[PDB]
């Protein structure tokens, strides 16, 4: 539909979580940890507790919230799925993208993993779920190879989880829709409709053979499956509100259930009443991985919609209380350090700088136009400090913020892009002279100034840093193209920027062709000879002083006079020369109509 | 914000606006999200019809407000 | 051969949106009443000593040439021969001033009428009100027309909830999907809906857009629940002219934030003829309930007002006639339920 493009203000590394951890993917060969997180990146972690940095890796390809990783093939390949509504494949021994899977409608919330036949099932909010093998997504690029894709349908609404078992045999879908739905993903062949929830169902487990199922759903009931007998054989109602989490040890007889309630149990699946309250944590529990090295697991890994990954040792689980209140472990074993999300936002009048506030309180100023950080100001008044900077000045909107990944990312759409017309003296820069300057346009120039398509490089007055992602996206979050600034100049960006770039970030930044000025109409009648007039919207009060004095009224430097002779009112208020007419008719104009000015004599 | 305007067939639909935005720029984000002209358009918020040269936040019409559209059954 | 005591209004033009209107506010439990104790605070005032009263001032004329034509017409039948009507001159140009779209002799829409002339009390009542404190009748419109909403929307990715409060005058109802009855109807304004694909909920929690459930709940009821239905689609606009099953008794427990044992009966329809958005014919239905035995024989009976003529209808053939089973050429539009 429409193609916008998109950057992001961060840094070059990026080693810790920037907002939530959407999951969790455990390697035990190599001791290594994978978070998905909702910054968009995968991070690569060890769990050697003598090794004082845990980071490994970042996985950067994403746009959006990483929904959900899987390992596979003895963890040499990972699998993605995010709000960008993309699939990747990746090299999870080295950490880069081999392929992107563009097949889904919408958010991508599942993958599911079958072991031993090599399958992964993809499934989103576009009610598709997507069946891939994953020995033939070793695929280059498309010109290199392409796959074909098989689907399983019946799906009525959107799809929040997925589950397959180990042979392959049973995948089994939970949604909005309540009910569970059953497929072979051998014959795509549907089997069972399974009811019984009230509500969302975000947690699918299935056991080695498929015969049993532990559901977990938004209600805060989880329920066990008889898949060979289409029924419920039981109901656990452990948790005070939505179940979001689910894990079960190998021989499927120890549940850990976690949730909106921000408590951690494991519940006896043959006998409930003995259930043991493992950790209270302080964020409400997305997804939870177990340490599956010993026959009772040792320990489990917690991603919450915080930043912090932590584990809590399970050793001690073995009372007599039927519900207990005292956790069996007050402190986590090990902790992955996270960072804090920019949460609100204010871009200021010069609508060049933006002013933040993190989740730890820091308010940061940052320059969009270069697309770098000016200054952190602490932990100080926000409100405060959007006052304290208040500048008597109008510039239109030329771009959006968005903090879905806890960082800035910053919008040019064409509707808007080039609506910024500013002097160059008024934007920092300069020359002996004072051109007036697009922000739009030199931003774009500046965002793609390494593609040979656009040389004669840059626009002479700025650089964005070289490791600013370039995003090519969708309105709706489909995301073209990806590419950091400095990759511009490769073959393969080369021809993915030629087949994705849209016609009007072509116009300006490759034709050099220049935006259209935009102008406002005025009346200028006198105060205590009529006539309409239009100009410029950034146009000086000293200049419609210029025009007044020297043609209405006008029976040493000739410009001297002009300004200590006439006056200019409008809504009874003397207006500042150096004022252009945006600002006038932003703030000084509260009335309805086209502007109006008065002028007087000194 | 985000506003929400409940269409004729009762579903509902979901506008980004700006509290400085004239009522002929809800009709016209309106118009391309279903195709009614503005001319025929009504709206209403919180039983009051919203007429055209004044703008959201004199209604204050805040995040997550819900409009109501109808059309003018003449007779 | 014989006319009716109740009395209608004349055409005077293309004037039958306005027409219906006031003969189904003409019946409201307690509109006259409040009416006429509004005129007497502005009586008073104007004895003491504006354009916002002369609609007060013209819905007491209207009323008491009515009430008069029909008194008139029950000592002196014979002094009317032909046709039983009064005509609201001074009301129409009184709306006319109060809003400029019914300057001429066009069509109009009925519901904005109802709505404009109950603006236009409310905020005389307020301005009426504020006036008195500078220096129970001044709840009117709020009181009997107006109630309270809840709206619930609940984020799909954290599940938390949030609340806006907002009023309404009407119930505005649809009456086709994208044999259908009205609770149906009100379910799909009121009950669950999911926010899925290019509409989805921003939330300030996730900071993210989510896909949400709405949810509006009946908090305040009005004692005149006014249910407009959108006899209407986007095909290029066309009007759908088959009705919707309309109970005699309605009870809104089901999409009610507390739980109440309060009935809803129906006492009146406001019906546009025509297959045309843009033009047709507004006629109004109302059943008499109260206000010479002779008025209360049509107790139970439903009252059928065309331009200037009245009829007297059956429960059970209005009822058969407004149901879908037949064409019934004069598709329902407004319905009126007032608390039992
Ligand atoms: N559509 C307005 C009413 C028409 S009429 C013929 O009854 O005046
Ligand atoms: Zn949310």
């Amino acid at each position: 539909r429409k193609v916008q493009v998109s950057y992001v203000i961060r840094d070059e590394v990026e080693k810790y979580n920037r907002n939530g951890v959407n999951a969790l993917q455990l390697d035990p060969a190599l001791n290594r940890l994978f978070t998905a997180g909702r910054d968009s990146i995968i991070r690569i972690w060890s769990v050697n507790q003598h090794k004082q940095d845990p980071y490994i890796a970042s996985m950067e390809h994403h746009t959006d919230w990483v929904n959900d990783i899987v390992l596979c093939c003895n963890g040499k390949t990972l699998i993605s799925a995010s709000s960008d509504t993309t699939v990747k494949v990746w090299n999870a021994h080295k950490g880069f993208c081999m392929s992107t899977l563009r097949t889904h409608k919408d958010y991508v919330k599942a993958l599911a993993y079958a072991k031993d036949k090599e399958l992964v099932a993809s499934a989103g909010l576009d009610r598709q779920i997507f069946l891939w093998d994953v020995n033939t997504l070793t695929a280059l690029t498309a010109s290199n190879n392409t796959v074909t894709t098989s689907s399983l349908s019946g799906n009525k609404d959107s799809i929040y989880s997925l589950a397959m078992n180990q042979l392959g045999t049973i995948i089994v879908s939970g949604s909005t829709e309540k009910v569970l739905r059953v497929w072979d993903p051998r014959t795509c062949a549907k089997l069972m409709k399974l009811k019984g929830h009230t509500d969302n169902v975000k947690a699918l487990l299935l056991n080695r053979d498929g015969t049993q199922c532990l559901s977990g759903s938004s209600d805060g009931t989880i329920r066990l499956w008889s898949l060979g007998q289409q029924r419920c054989i039981a109901t656990y109602r452990v948790h005070d509100e939505g179940v979001w989490a689910l894990q079960v040890n190998d021989a499927f007889t120890h549940v850990y259930s976690g949730g909106r309630d921000r408590k951690i149990y494991c519940t006896d699946l043959r006998n409930p009443d003995i259930r043991v309250l493992i950790c209270e944590e302080k964020a409400p529990v997305l997804k939870m991985e177990l340490d599956r090295s010993a026959d009772p697991p040792p320990a489990i890994w917690v991603a919450t919609t915080k930043s912090t990954v932590n584990k809590w040792t399970l050793k001690g689980i073995h009372n007599d209380c039927t519900n207990p209140i005292t956790p069996l472990c007050t402190q986590p074993d090990q902790v992955i350090k996270g960072g804090a999300s920019i949460i609100q936002c204010h871009i200021l009048n010069d609508k060049r700088h933006i002013l933040t506030k993190d989740t730890n309180n820091n308010v940061a100023y940052w320059d969009v136009l270069k697309a770098c950080k000016v200054e952190d100001l602490g932990k100080v008044d926000f409100e405060d400090e959007i006052k304290k900077r208040f500048k008597m000045v109008y510039v239109p909107n030329w771009f959006s913020v968005d903090l879905k990944t806890g960082m800035l990312t910053i919008t040019l759409d064409e509707s808007d892009c080039f609506a910024a017309w500013v002097s160059a003296k008024d934007a920092g820069f300069s020359s002996g002279s004072d051109p007036k300057l697009n922000l739009g346009g030199l931003l774009l120039q500046a965002l793609l100034e390494y593609w040979p398509r656009t040389h004669v490089k840059g626009n002479g007055y700025f650089q964005v840093p070289p490791h600013t992602p370039v995003i090519f996206g969708e309105a709706g979050g489909r995301t073209l193209f990806r590419l950091l600034c400095r990759d511009s100049g490769g073959e393969t960006e080369s021809m993915l920027l030629n087949e994705t770039v849209p016609q009007w970030v072509i116009d300006i930044t490759v034709d050099k062709n220049m935006p259209k000025f935009n102008k406002i109409p005025f009346y200028l009648q006198p105060h205590a000879k009529k006539d309409r007039l239009s100009a410029s919207d950034m146009l000086q009060v000293r200049k419609v002083m210029e025009h007044v004095y020297e043609k209405i009224i006008n029976l040493e430097d000739i410009a001297v006079l002009a300004e200590e002779k006439i006056e200019l009112l409008c809504q009874d208020q003397v207006l500042d020369p150096n004022m252009d007419l945006r600002t006038v008719k932003h703030f000084i104009w509260k009335s309805g109509g086209d502007l109006t000015l008065h002028y007087r004599q000194k | 914000m985000q506003i929400f305007v409940k269409t004729l067939t009762g579903k509902t639909i979901t506008l980004e606006v700006e509290p400085s935005d004239t009522i002929e720029n809800v009709k016209a984000k309106i118009q391309d999200k279903e195709g009614i002209p503005p001319d025929q358009q009504r709206l209403i918020f919180a039983g009051k019809q919203l007429e055209d040269g004044r703008t959201l936040s004199d209604y204050n019409i805040q995040k997550e407000s819900t409009l109501h559209l109808v059309l003018r059954l003449r007779g | 051969e014989n006319l009716l005591p109740f009395v209608g209004l004349n055409n005077l033009g293309n004037t039958c949106y306005l027409n219906s209107i006031l003969q189904v506010l003409y019946f409201c439990p307690g509109f006259k009443s409040g009416v006429k104790h509004l005129f007497n605070i502005i009586s008073r005032k104007k004895e003491a000593l504006l354009a916002s009263y002369e609609l007060i001032c013209s819905l007491q004329s209207l009323i008491i040439s009515v009430e008069q034509l029909q008194a008139s017409f029950l000592l002196n039948p014979e002094k009317y021969t032909d046709e039983l009507a009064t005509q609201p001159r001074r009301l129409l140009n009184t709306l006319r001033e109060l809003n400029p779209m019914y300057e001429g002799y066009l069509q109009h829409d009925a519901q904005e009428v109802l709505q404009c002339i109950l603006g236009n009390i409310q905020e005389t009542c307020q301005l009426l009100k504020k006036e008195e404190v500078k220096n129970i009748g001044f709840e009117l419109v709020e009181k009997l027309f107006q109630g309270q909403l809840v709206l619930r929307t609940r984020c799909l990715e954290c599940e938390s909830l949030t609340e806006r409060r907002e009023d309404f005058q009407d119930i505005s109802v649809p009456v086709q999907e994208d044999m259908k009855t009205l609770r149906w109807a009100i379910s799909q304004f009121a009950s669950v809906e999911r926010i899925v694909g290019e509409d989805k909920y921003f939330c300030e929690n996730c900071h993210h857009y989510t896909e949400a459930e709405r949810s509006l709940l009946f908090d305040k009821m009005p004692e005149v629940i006014t249910i407009h239905l959108k006899c209407f689609a986007a095909s290029g606009l066309s009007k759908i002219n088959t009705p919707l099953l309309t109970p005699l008794k309605l009870s809104l427990e089901e999409w009610s934030t507390k739980p109440t044992n309060d009935s809803y009966g129906l006492f009146a329809v406001v019906m546009h003829s025509g297959i045309t958005i843009s033009s047709g014919h507004y006629t109004a239905s109302v059943k008499v309930t109260d206000l010479v035995q002779s008025l209360k024989e049509y107790e139970g009976k439903w009252l059928l007002f065309d331009d200037s003529e009245v009829k007297v209808t059956e429960e059970k053939d209005f009822l058969n006639s407004l149901s879908p089973s037949t064409s019934p050429t004069s598709t329902p539009y407004l319905l009126f339920y007032k608390k039992l």
